[PDB]
Parts: structure tokens; C-alpha cells; sequence
């Protein structure tokens, strides 16, 4: 595996590609911050290949938070046996097992939607472990629910921890500036400016007159959004995800598609955005259909 | 003792905030207006529907509810009494957004001096929230609001909320309150004049582009690059459009009032202002001084450095509308 | 089962239909949102036949959410069994595995009511799980309560799930964006200009006159509802359900009939959504009587 | 129908709603006999008075739907799922499907109908009855096994209207439940017919309803705090005389003081001079 | 164990270690009390080398606290067997017993993230033996779990405790009772203006122009932030170590690597800082990057 | 133990008087005025014999609870067993000798909540319902005729530390029993000083220091609704430390200064420093 293939597809630039495993191999704890429809959860099976520098599954952990996570969950806990309860291992610490069992092959636990879970009840132990300083047997530490004779849990130096916070819900946004402290956040933006995001709508048979027409309406749609930082701030700027998909039976896209696509989701997130005035609703929408 | 009236402000607060019938009300004084925005203000939320948050419970009850806890569930030992401690959400309008209003319609209630009506309308929502609890309000309570998840229209009202309470005083007695005299301070009054007009601009002028331009020195030191002790210098508005730009600087002066000498020495911090600006464009470079009068609005224009200023007035007193026209009338002469 | 069985009785146009079963196929994921009483729980169990195609009830199934609604019930959690807690896989996973055996049928489930329970705890792990190209065992995910990484769940292609919110209620709206982009949202009206539910009237022998004056008389109410988006938006529109059961005797709808109706149902919803107007609401409910 | 102080159009407009809707909401204050029309009605729509059909519960803020339909509770042993009263209720009825079995809701305001209801807030419907439209529980461990309203049941909501919260507004379940107002009904002879068999003054009633509805209108003038649904009620006069001691103006003068004059505090707050004027107009 | 070895490296005055030595041997319970990244995890894990005079790990132990951490887990607790409950000995009542045979030997015990969980909900009865007065088998009491009274626990006076606390979140306003009243608070300094500091970066081939005019930069900034009160006090400002990782390869400082950490790191941090005004943000963010 | 306690003799002797009636008295005040040593000392004054046993003292917390306190189910090697608290235990013991007055002394007592903790005892506990009459079977108690009955005998005193700024309200539940009792630092008396004179300490540096910490409490006690009265320093720390028979001077009083009442003054005046080092200097010089 290898950067060429990931690559083609993707409709971000190269450039923050860069930065990631620049902030990754040095820090090894990263957030991508971005609104839905990006390719957070996409880029993100992706990049693992990339550092194992192969297609394993094995090496790869994904998983989301459902704001009922817990320490129970992620690291130790007790579960019920048959007549009586018993400790279970969590999925953190089965896989950091696996993760020790060889440092040469880089091992990654991917967590979806990380920022609802209030995330100092999940990790517990693990929020000082996790920082690439503080890892292997010199910070080893002993565990709540772990036996009275001493048997310590360390984040092993080849782990590396991706989390894909959304950044619509303002609520369900980190303020645990400590934690903030031990990721890095790359925004990721929406993809429209980029030729690899046109390209893909040419080569599935569409007019670059109609697709420049069409990125240039969003953008000054997210320039609008972005304008508004009371309610609706830089974050909230539509994806691209809309536009990708739907398209593989030979549908080309035109006006009738976008239309489509205009009267049924976007108008409806429109009219839930503003929720002031509709004028300014039947501006935008009007717009995106002429 | 000249002032304007009352229901004037509130127009200005309303685009100093960023978002109705006032004839109505007799009572010319603010606390009467502001009550009756927040009395009807409360009730037009609750045909809607107030915000219902689900706040995680984890509480010690006879039986499954949700999530049991197993941890404390065995190391307290209730499984005996046949209890657990199990996490669910139970949805409250117990917020700290809607206890801030209830919470406010208290103080409300015990303002001394205040319409009848207004606060016999008060009492009946009181206590239409019952299971909303009391709470003693804060700035701190709003900063943690800053966030903003409510909806549009909540942040409305809690701005009249933020409004309130620092201005509320205690007066004749140590349970009521008595109203702030807003008016007579000029400083808060001028701090509303110049966040007024950089919202307002955004609303009407959108042919111009309008924004808070920080400005920095041109001097260079041999002591410090820093300049800490230098002034710092943010404008108080740039109206930026491509065949002009221009920078207002607006204050609320008492002196001007009076129909003799005039107070201009915000004029000073304007000069270097333009000067400490350098347009990549190169287009023009404008500036403007506006002022409240009560009576009569007057224009003038000026050729001082090289730069096209003006001073200029508004009669405030006079009417909304026609003061919204005579804004757009004003802006209109000088962005050319 | 058949199309045309179910749009003998039903009164929305068949153009919103087919852009229902366009999108259905396509998304997978989709939200009816209107005002109560247009018939969503009544076309929902209908649409499921016509997209199967065929009248299995087995393959349906249906559910009301509420706040006493979470993940330990609906997929899985840890309840009592008796002296002994069990792992209980809930409603939602027993249903996929069903339609995993059967991968051809389609498989569908109903939600009356979503918009009530916080639906981000609710779904969680499958809030990522049911995009449309998301499905199938290449996303499979470990949950909460899996005993390791290897036991994954995962989303079968064949599902559809189709959402019922009222949006009466402004405080309980489905505000998480990015669980507005998983399902594409098809509003819904109330449909009284229509020629179903004309001739379903005029089959129980009613006057043409009445029938298109009371047509005429809600067109102008629902309007004027609509124009004060602030205070209501066009979600709060009358349905049309009050008019339609109630003739099952056989009885004709005579004017008496609506006044009735009007007193008893309509005349106190006028005063709630017009608390401040006496007037206003003494104007539009004198003016349907005359 | 013969010691019901309310018209007998309402109760006749009642029964044809009952029949046909198959659930009501009977919205009116306190003191109205809002609970003896129910028990009395019901016995009429069976035909027969039979009290194990009938069940009455009064809800409250804290009541759940782990109470009301299905939940988690503990036997001696240990936990099980314990079926709710309603669950057990529609049981009994489905037992015997000819008879009317009746189901009755008091203090329905206080607590989220929607969260208690729940799964039977779809199912409630007179028409989506039977098996056809049957689902699983929240509790249910299997699909398969499933709840139905049936179509014998009927459910009766008794309302206070004089505490009306601002929290949740739903205009869905406006829908299922189909309202109907009862107003005091001083004016009734039926009311006044059983004080006038009870040895009063024809004098002494007719003046009592001239007092009591003055003070009925000015409660209804200010629609937007109070309303008819905050006036008062005329059920503490039925009770407490038929010991024996027959009307007399001191033995009003106990009720006026006694009873009312809290209500008239709490709904004429920090405003006493109302308070003395209205307490002192009644007892002239 | 030198002091020379340890107190080089370390950044923060040797005037500020010798005084947190002082009232450590004096009092035996102190806290750290700073904002993240000043190395308050970093001196802890030295000073216990330092009081001891040499490296034993054995003599010093440590954790971090959060939610699900409990009195029956730190001090004494029943754990399930399969079936049976069986009592154990926690961590604090075990590493004293350790202690308890070396009298004269001193022994560490060190807590981070301590306000996360209440301090009287996992030591609880200790607070009272744990106070500096307070210790020695004169105040020995019998345990909650302790099958007699005869069995008792008193904490010997060798221990002492580190408790690592940062002032990050608006929850710490109200700081728990417990720790002001047993615990002697010390304040860590972010500490860039210090020699040491510089001299590290100079030593990595750092021109010393570049790194003067960033200390400006950090001690302008942080002067900004705590002059305010209301949302951002003076313990929130940023502390000194995204700046010391990174360097490892031997990479220069530059604009380049600083670049790089103020968009990654400083930059959304202050988004969530200067939320209200984004203008501040880039007031800022540019002023860096100079 | 009454030979040398620095608390005026007649707050000491009305407490007296008032337990004897009351029965269940709090001791409010600044931390480090010794509220444990004059409650432990009074304790054997009432009884008028310096034994431990019939003294008891526990210090509550928020997690502290009734299963501690009175009744709980524990296990044992193989199923739960009953288990008796202090106080029921305590009582038992009180029982025996009805002549005999026994205490129990109650730290903190407002941090945590009395009514989870107490239960049902909370009504016994009051002076008036007290002895076998108003014996009531307790939550846990599987015969419903075994009961618990508070003895006459059995006095509580309560502890609060008024410095918290955490504390805004005391407990309802706690106010309609118990007399709360204000203890001043008394820094400035005859018997704090003829302690520190039987101490080598001249009359100037006793004078000096008295005088000073007059001056800095007043300012503590002046901010009334700023700062409560009892945030103003006690003189505990006086009293420790000097066992040794070292002569307390102006070198030793600056470390006490800088290491115990530096952070208080910190935490007291956590708003301007420039004002904290204005009093930290007087004390000094
Ligand atoms: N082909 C292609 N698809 C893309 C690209 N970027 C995003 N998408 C598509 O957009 C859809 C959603 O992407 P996803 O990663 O889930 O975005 P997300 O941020 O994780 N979603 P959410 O925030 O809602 O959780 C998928 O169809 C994904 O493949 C891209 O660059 N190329
Ligand atoms: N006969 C007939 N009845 C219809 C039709 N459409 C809706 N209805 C009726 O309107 C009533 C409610 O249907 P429903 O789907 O529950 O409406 P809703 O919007 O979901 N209501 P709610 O949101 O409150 O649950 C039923 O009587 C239903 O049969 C129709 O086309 N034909
Ligand atoms: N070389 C060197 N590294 C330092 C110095 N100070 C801090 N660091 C580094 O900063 C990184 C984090 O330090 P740390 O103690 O964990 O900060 P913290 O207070 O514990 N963080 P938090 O408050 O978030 O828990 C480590 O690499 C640490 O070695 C120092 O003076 N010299
Ligand atoms: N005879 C007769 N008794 C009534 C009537 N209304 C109420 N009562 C009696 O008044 C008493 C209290 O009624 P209650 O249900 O508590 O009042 P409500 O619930 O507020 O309506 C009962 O004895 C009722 O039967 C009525 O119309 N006729
Ligand atoms: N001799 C003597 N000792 C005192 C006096 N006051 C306090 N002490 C001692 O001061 C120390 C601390 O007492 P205490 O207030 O209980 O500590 P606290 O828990 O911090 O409040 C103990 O040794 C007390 O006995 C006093 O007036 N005379
Ligand atoms: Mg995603
Ligand atoms: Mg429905
Ligand atoms: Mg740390």
C-alpha cells in the first residue's frame, strides 16, 4: 500500500495529508475537526494502511462514541458471568495488548464521534498515558479494578490514536483543556476549491461550466455561513458528501440531480439553520436551482 | 437634563444584541418596555416549546433503568435491597438557560418601581414553572451560555436577561430592587452607540463590506518591536467597499446636547487612524465623525491632510424609521 | 401486495411517493416530517409493502421511541434474566440479523416519534453504521458491550429505516446535523386540495359545495398559519385527519357535522396557538361556520 | 343522571364522543366533580355497576412508564420485568372483549403524558385497534411478542385547569384525546334542585349563584392569566350537609373562609385587597 | 541521585524546587497547582529521586484520579470472586505497608488530575490520618471494611503526598474543601521567560534572536489572558511544552516548526478561548507567525 | 483538663449550662482555635473526669452514610451480615450507665448531609423526645420490636468550620435543633498570653503580636458581606511547635508567617496581591 492509491479519490490536498503524519509521528494523538460530509470517517481507514505502510485489518481499531461509553468499556470493568460477576478486560486494553505484542508493526485505535462522550469518565488512567513522552514501561501505571499484586497498564510507543470530532454541535465540544493539550487538531475544509473534487464530476460525465457554477454558489453560501460566528460559525459550512454519492448507475449530473438534492436535504438543514426569516431561505434556495 | 426617549434605545439594543408592537404600553420608562418584551418574550417561546436538554441521571433506584452501573452497584452492595445505580436521562427544562429567566422573573417581580400589570402578569409565569429552580444570577452563569446551542430565539432574551441584572440596584428596601438610570452615564450609553452602529452596518450595507479593522503603528523602536507602552489602537468601525473605504468613529458626548463650544477630542484618535492605515487598493481613503443629537441632524464636510472627512449628526428623539432612512441617507453621501 | 391498493384511500399525491421510493432506495435513511394527522404512521407501514413489494408483516417491524428509550434496549445493554444478568441483544440487532439471512428481501423498520428520545445515545454505534456506503462487513464495528474487537456488528445492505417527526414541537427537533445528513428528509402536507380526499368524500355522499368551500376554508387558514414563520411555521398547519374517520356509520357530512367537529377540537387549538388574539381566533372560527 | 349537577346535553354529547373516539380529555377546575361524572359515566356505559372493570389512578410528576405499562422491579428472589397496570388492564378486557372496560387518568397535566404513554401514544387510536398494529415493547425481549390496544377499552382524562405549565406543549396527543369543557353549573337547577330538596331558602341559593358567578366573571375577564378553566368549582358544597344541618348563611360563611379564600390567595396573589373585597362581598 | 542530573534540564527556577522541598519535608501533602504543559507530571516523577537520594522505584508510587476511582479500590474494598466477595487491600493501604517497614526511608505516593474525583469519596476516613498532624499509630482508627476494631490503619509519618491539579476548567472555581485545608497549594510559573528554557533551545542550534522574540510573544500573550478574570484566569494560560517536543531529530528551531504548532495546536485552542471575538483569534495568530 | 485553655472562661461555662439543656450544640469558627481541643476538654469537664471511652469523635464527610453510622449489611467469608454503626454501638455503652454522661463528638458536620446519615434517629436525637417512650424499630431491624431509644445521657456537639467560602446556606434540618455557638480567636487574652509568657516570650513581642493580629482580623471581620468574621485567623498554631522548650521570637514567628499564614491570606485574599503583601509586612516589621 501506498500514498498514490489512497490518494486518488481523495478530494482533500495532498498538503494537509503531509501535516498529518508530520503532527502524527511526532505527537501520535490527533483530532480532525470538521462538519459532516468531509470525509473524516473516510480519509480515516485510509491513513491507517499508511502508517502500517500495508492493508491489514488487524493493526486497526475503529469505534464510536455513543455518550454511554465508559471506563467499564473502554479499559476495565465488571460484567456479568453466569451466576456471579467477573472482571472483563476492555477493548482499549485487549488491544494494547496486541499493539505490545510487536513495537515494529504501528498499531491504531480510531474513535468516531469522540467528542460526546465526556471523555475524562472514559479514559480515567489513560489521559496522562496516552502523550507520546509519557508511554512504555518507564510510565507504567497500576489500574482501579486491577489485582492487588501490582500489574501495571502502559500505552505502548507504537499505538497512535485518531478521534473525528464534528464540529456542528457546539454543546458536544471539548473543554477539557487538559485533554485538548495531548491531541492536535487539523480543520479539514470542504473540498469544494479543489480540482481532484471537479475531476471526479468530469470524469463521471459532468460540464465544467455546470460544475464551476455549482462550486461557486457553495462557497459563497459557506462565506455566509462563515460570516456568523453567534450561532452558526465557520464549522457548520456544508460538506461535500451531498454531491459525492448517488451517482455510480450512469446518473450524470445535472440541474434535475441538483435539484433534487437542493428541495430534499439541503433546504430542509437551510430552514433549520436560519429559522428567522424564510426570505432568506427562498434567496439561497432559489439561487442553487438558477 | 435632556435625553432620549426611551423606546429608541431599545431599537439600538436590539442590533447591539443582533436579534413587535411598543405603542401599546403606557409606560414610557425602560424597565416597563423591557419587561414587557421579556413577559411576552417568555410566552411566545412557550407556544413553540421551551428547550428540553436530557441531562444524564445516575441515581440509586428499585430497578433497571437504562445503564446499571455494576461498579456501584456491588461496591455498595444494593443489589440486597433491591436496588442498582443505573445512568439514564431524564429530560428537564431545568437548564441553566430557562432557570436564568425564571430566576430573572424574580428580580423583575421585585423591582420597586415598576408597571402593576407588568409585574402581576410576571407572577402567574413564576409559578407556571414549577419544576424550574431558583438560582442567584451572575455574569458567570452567562459566560458559560456563551457556547450558544439554544436556539435563535433564546438568545434573545437573555441578553435582556444580561441587561437586567447588571443594571438592577437595591433600593428602598433590602428585598426589592430599583432600575440603573442607564441614560445619565455616558460611557455605557457611548459603548452601545459604537457596538450599535457595527452590527446595524451589517444589516443595511450590503453593498459595503463591513468589519472591525485592527490598526498598527508604523514607528519602529530601537528599545522594543513590541510597542506595549504605544497605544493600542482597534477601529470602532471600517465600511470597506471598492470604490471607497471609510472609517466612523462615534461617541456619545453630553456637551453636544446643548445647541457654544463642541467636543470633538475623539477627532485626535481618527488622524492616526488614517495614517497608521495604508490601502493595498488605493482606491480612497475617507473618514467620518457621527454624533447623537436630539433636535436636528447637520452635515458637514472637510478637507483637513489630504483626507475627505465629515462631521455629522442624527436627531435622535424623532422616529425610527425616518432615523433608519436618515442613516442610509448618511452613509449613502460619504461611501461614494 | 400492490401500488395501486394503497393509493385508492390515500390522499398525498403519488409525485411525493415516487420521490419517496427514489430516495429510499437510494439512501436508505429517510424522515417524514409534518404537522399530526396527515397519515405518517398510516402510509409507513403501507410504503413497506411496496418497497418489499410484497405483503410480509414478519419483515416490518414498527416502534414508538420516547424518552425511556435507550442503546441497552434497543441494540444491546445488560439486563435481568432472573437471579443471573445476560447480555440482551435488543430490538434493532435482532432485526438485522434477520434480515442478514435473507439478504435479497428488504427488510424494514419504523420509527413513530423519533424526534423525542436522544436519538445520538440511542443509535450511537449506528449512527455511523447506517450511511448508505458505510454498509456491509467491511465497516463492521466492535460494540460497548462486546466481549472483544473480533465480534462486530454490521449494518445489512437490505435495510431501510424510515423516520415519523411531527414538527408541532420546536423544542423537540432532530437539531444534530450530522444526523441530518444520514437521513434525507421528504416533508409532507396536509394535502386537503386534493382529489382523494375529495372523492373519498363525495363517495360518502356529500354536497360539492361544501366539499370545495371546506377545502377552500383550511387552504386560507394554513397560509396564514405559514406567514408568521417566526411564531408558526408551515410545520404547525392543521391536518387533515380530523375531517377524515368519524363517517364510519355512514353518516353525510352536513355542515352540522363540522360544526361539531370544530367546537370540540379545532376551537381550542385556535385559542393555544392564538393566545394573545381574542379576536383572531373568534375571526377564523366564525368564518369557517360561515 | 338524576343527582348529576351538569346538563345532560354535555353528558349526551359525551356519550356519542366516547363511543365514537373512543377517548376524551374532561378539562374543567377543581371542584366540578370532574371524578364523580367518570365513575357515574362509566357505570352507565356498561349499563351496570361494576367496579372491577373500572380502575382509577392519579398520576404525578414522578410517575414513569416503568410504572404504567412494563417494568423492571424486584421479586424476593431478584429482578424481573413486571408488567404495568395498563398491560394487566388490557389484559382483563381482552379476557372478556363484549364488556366495556374503562380506564380513567387523574392529574393528567402534571406529568410528560408522552413519557408514561409511550408506545401506546400511536396505539391509542381508535381505528389502529387489534392485532394489525400490535408492537413490541421497550422491555419486550423478542419481537415477536407484542402489545394492542383493544378496541373495548375506553379512557377517560380528568384535567385541572387552573395549573396550567409551560413546558411541553404536544398538539399530537390533542389529536388522540378529543376535549370537552365542563363549566361549574351554579346556574343548574339540578345543582340548585338538590340544595332546594335539601331544606334551603329559595332566597338563599338564588342570591349564592348571583355572588359566586360575579366573582366566576371577573376570574374570566383577564383571559391571558386566568380563564373559565380557573373559576371556581361547586363541589364543596355538596359535601358537609348531609349530616343534617340544613343551609344556612353561617354555614356558608365556613366555606368562604375555610376553602376558599386560599384559592382566591393563590390565584389573586399579592394583591389582598382583592382578596377582602371578594371574601367580604360573598358573606353580605 | 545528583541534583545536577535532575535539575538541569528542568526549566523552572531552582529558587521555586528548593522552597516545594521545604514545605514537602515540613508538611508532607502539597500540590501542584498549574496549567498543562509547565511539567508538573514532570518534576513529581524527579522530586521523589531527589528526597529519597536515589532511584527505587519501589519507594514511589503513582496515579492519576478520575470519576470511577473509589475508596474500595485506593484503600480497601470486597472485589468478586466468581461467586464470593472477598476483601482486599488498596493501593494507598498497601504502599503504606511498605512504608510501614522502612520507617526512615522516604516514600512517595503521587496523584494526578486529583479534582476529577472528590477527594472524600476515595480516602474519606484517611482524611483525617492523612493530615500532616495527624499520623502515627497514636491516631490509628479501625477501617470501614475491617472485620474487628482491633484491625486499625494509620498513615506513617515517612509518606508524603503530591497531588498534581491543573487550573484549566471553570468546574475549579469551586475548589473541593478537602484540598485547601490539608494539602499546601504551590503555583507553577509557565516559565518562559527563564534562562534555562532558552538555553535548552540555543543548545539545539536555535539562533537566540528567533528565541527571544518568541518569549515576548508567550509573555505578551499570557499577559492578555490573565488579566481577565471572568472566562480565562491566569491559570489557564499556556504553559511551556509544545515547544520543548518535536526536537529529537535535531531539527532547528524556525517559523517553520513554529508554524507548524501554532495552527496545530495554539491556534484552535485559542478559537475556544476567544470564541466571542474571532477577530482576537487573528490579532493573534499573526502576531505568531511574525 | 482545665489548667490552661486560651478561650475565655465564660464562653467555656455557658456552653455548659446550654448543653445541659439543649443538649446538641455547634462550635462555629475559623480553623486552628483548637475546636476539637476545647470540645475535647469540655467533653471531661461535663463529665468532670478525664476518661477517653465515654468521648467519641467522628469526622463526617459528604460520602460518609448511614450504613457506616448506624446499621449496615457487610459481608462476611460466605453471606451479609448486620453490622452496627458507631452511634447505635455508642449508645449501647451509654445505656449501662445512666448516671455517667456520655458525648459524641461530631467534626465537619455540616459538609455532610445529616438527614441521609441520620435516617430515622433524626427526631430521637432532639433533648425532648428522648428515653424508652419514643423508641422506635429501626429501617433495617427485622423484629419490628427491637427498637432504638436515644438515653438522656448522651450529648452532641458539632463542629462547622465557618472559613469556607464553598458554604453559603447551613441545612434547614440542622438549624430547627442545634445552638450554634460562635468561638472568637480570642488571640488577644490574658490566659493565650500568660501561656506564651510562662514560654520564653518578652511582653514587647507578646504585645507586638497580639497588637498585629488585632489589626489583621479586624480587617478580615470589617469586609463583612465580603468575608465572614470567622475567615479571621485562630491561634492553634501558636500553641504546637514550641513543645520542644524553644523560646518563641520574632525568627521564629516569621516562619509560621510565611508557611501557614502566607497561603491562608492567599487563598483569603485570592484578588490582589498588592494588598496581601501590605498585611504580610506588618505582621513582619
Ligand atoms: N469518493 C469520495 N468520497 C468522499 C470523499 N470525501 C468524502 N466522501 C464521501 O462522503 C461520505 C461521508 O464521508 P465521512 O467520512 O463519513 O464524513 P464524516 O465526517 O465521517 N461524516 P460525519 O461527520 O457525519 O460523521 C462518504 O460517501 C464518503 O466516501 C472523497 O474525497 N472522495
Ligand atoms: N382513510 C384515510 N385515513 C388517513 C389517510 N391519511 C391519514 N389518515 C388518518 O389520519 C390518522 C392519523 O394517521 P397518522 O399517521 O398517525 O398521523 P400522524 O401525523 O402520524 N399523527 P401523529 O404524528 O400525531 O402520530 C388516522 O386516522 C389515519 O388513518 C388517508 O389517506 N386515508
Ligand atoms: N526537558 C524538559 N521538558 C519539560 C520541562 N518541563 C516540561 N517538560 C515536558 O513537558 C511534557 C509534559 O509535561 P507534564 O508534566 O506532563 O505537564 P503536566 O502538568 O503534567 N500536564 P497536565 O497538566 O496536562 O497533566 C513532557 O515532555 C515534559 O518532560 C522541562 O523543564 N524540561
Ligand atoms: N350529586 C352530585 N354530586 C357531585 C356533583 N359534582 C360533584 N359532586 C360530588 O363532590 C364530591 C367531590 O368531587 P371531586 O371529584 O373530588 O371534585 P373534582 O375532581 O375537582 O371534580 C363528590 O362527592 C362528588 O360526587 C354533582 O354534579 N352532583
Ligand atoms: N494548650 C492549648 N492547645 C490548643 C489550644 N487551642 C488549640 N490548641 C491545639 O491546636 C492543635 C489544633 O487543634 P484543631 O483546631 O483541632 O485543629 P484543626 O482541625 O485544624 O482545626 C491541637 O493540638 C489543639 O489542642 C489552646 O487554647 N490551648
Ligand atoms: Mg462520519
Ligand atoms: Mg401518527
Ligand atoms: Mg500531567
Amino acid at each position: 500500500y501506498c500514498l498514490e492509491d489512497a490518494l486518488n479519490d481523495l478530494f482533500i490536498p495532498e498538503t494537509t495529508i503531509e501535516t498529518i503524519l508530520k503532527r502524527l509521528t511526532i505527537k501520535k494523538n490527533i483530532i480532525l475537526q470538521g462538519p459532516p460530509g468531509v470525509g473524516k470517517t473516510f480519509v480515516a481507514r485510509r491513513l491507517a494502511y499508511l502508517l502500517t505502510g500495508e492493508k491489514a485489518p488487524q493493526r486497526v481499531n475503529m469505534v464510536q462514541f455513543h455518550q454511554s461509553y465508559s471506563y467499564e468499556d473502554f479499559i476495565q470493568g465488571y460484567r456479568p458471568n453466569g451466576v456471579g460477576f467477573r472482571r472483563k478486560d476492555g477493548i482499549f486494553y485487549n488491544f494494547c495488548q496486541q499493539a505490545k505484542e510487536q513495537p515494529e508493526k504501528k498499531y491504531i485505535f480510531i474513535i468516531d464521534e469522540i467528542n460526546r462522550a465526556n471523555l475524562s469518565k472514559v479514559f480515567g488512567e489513560v489521559m496522562m498515558l496516552m502523550e507520546h513522552d509519557k508511554r512504555g514501561e518507564n510510565w507504567s501505571v497500576p489500574l482501579t479494578y486491577s489485582e492487588n499484586d501490582e500489574e501495571r497498564f502502559y500505552v505502548p510507543e507504537n499505538v497512535y490514536i485518531i478521534g473525528l470530532m464534528n464540529t456542528a454541535d457546539r454543546s458536544l465540544a471539548v473543554v477539557d483543556y487538559a485533554l485538548r493539550r495531548r491531541f492536535s487538531f487539523i480543520d479539514i475544509e470542504p473540498g469544494f476549491d479543489t480540482p481532484q473534487f471537479r475531476n471526479f464530476l468530469l470524469n463521471k460525465k459532468a460540464e465544467p461550466s455546470f460544475v464551476e457554477s455549482l462550486c461557486q454558489k457553495m462557497n459563497e453560501l459557506n462565506q455566509e455561513i462563515s460570516k456568523e460566528a453567534t450561532i452558526l460559525g465557520k464549522g457548520f459550512r456544508i460538506g461535500h458528501s451531498y454531491f459525492c454519492c448517488g451517482l455510480e448507475d450512469g446518473t450524470s449530473p445535472d440541474t434535475q440531480w441538483l435539484n433534487e438534492i437542493v428541495m430534499t436535504d439541503i433546504a430542509p438543514l437551510l430552514e433549520e439553520y436560519f429559522f428567522d426569516d424564510p426570505y432568506k431561505q427562498q434567496k439561497w434556495t432559489n439561487k442553487l436551482l438558477g | 437634563q435632556p435625553v432620549i426617549p426611551v423606546r429608541n434605545i431599545y431599537y439600538m439594543l436590539t442590533y447591539a444584541w443582533g436579534y413587535a408592537n411598543l405603542e401599546a404600553i403606557p409606560g414610557n420608562n425602560l424597565l416597563d418596555i423591557l419587561g414587557y418584551v421579556l413577559n411576552k418574550g417568555v410566552l411566545q417561546l412557550s407556544r413553540r416549546g421551551l428547550e428540553l436538554d436530557y441531562n444524564p441521571n445516575t441515581e440509586i433506584i428499585p430497578g433497571i433503568k437504562g445503564r446499571i452501573e455494576f461498579a456501584k452497584t456491588i461496591r455498595g452492595f444494593h443489589l440486597n435491597h433491591g436496588k442498582t445505580v443505573s445512568t439514564f436521562d431524564m429530560l428537564n427544562e431545568d437548564t441553566l438557560a430557562n432557570r436564568i429567566i425564571k430566576s430573572t422573573l424574580a428580580i423583575l417581580i421585585k423591582h420597586e418601581k415598576l408597571n402593576s400589570t407588568i409585574r402581576d402578569e410576571a407572577r402567574s409565569l413564576y409559578r407556571k414553572l414549577p419544576g424550574i429552580s431558583t438560582l442567584h444570577l451572575t455574569p458567570q452563569h452567562f459566560s458559560y451560555l456563551n457556547g450558544g446551542k439554544n436556539t435563535r430565539y433564546y438568545k434573545f432574551v437573555i441578553s435582556v436577561c444580561k441587561f437586567i441584572v447588571n443594571n438592577s440596584i437595591p433600593g428602598q428596601n433590602k428585598g426589592h430592587y430599583r432600575f440603573y438610570d442607564f441614560e445619565r452615564n455616558e460611557k455605557e450609553m457611548s459603548l452601545l452607540y459604537q457596538k450599535f452602529l457595527y452590527e446595524f452596518c451589517r444589516r443595511e450595507l450590503t453593498s459595503a463590506n463591513t468589519t472591525r479593522s485592527y490598526l498598527k503603528w508604523d514607528a519602529s523602536s530601537i528599545s522594543d518591536q513590541s510597542l506595549n507602552l504605544l497605544p493600542r489602537m482597534e477601529t470602532d468601525i471600517t465600511i470597506r467597499s471598492s470604490e471607497k473605504i471609510l472609517i466612523v468613529d462615534a461617541k456619545y458626548y453630553k456637551s453636544i446636547f446643548s445647541r457654544e463650544k463642541f467636543h470633538s477630542q475623539n477627532l485626535y484618535q481618527l488622524m492616526n487612524y488614517l495614517w497608521s492605515l495604508k490601502p493595498e487598493n488605493g482606491e480612497n481613503i475617507g473618514g467620518l465623525l457621527i454624533y447623537p443629537h436630539v433636535d436636528t441632524a447637520v452635515k458637514h464636510r472637510y478637507k483637513i491632510n489630504g483626507f475627505d472627512i465629515g462631521l455629522c449628526t442624527v436627531n435622535l428623539g424623532q422616529e425610527w424609521p425616518c432615523i433608519h432612512q436618515e442613516l442610509l441617507d448618511i452613509f449613502d453621501e460619504y461611501l461614494k
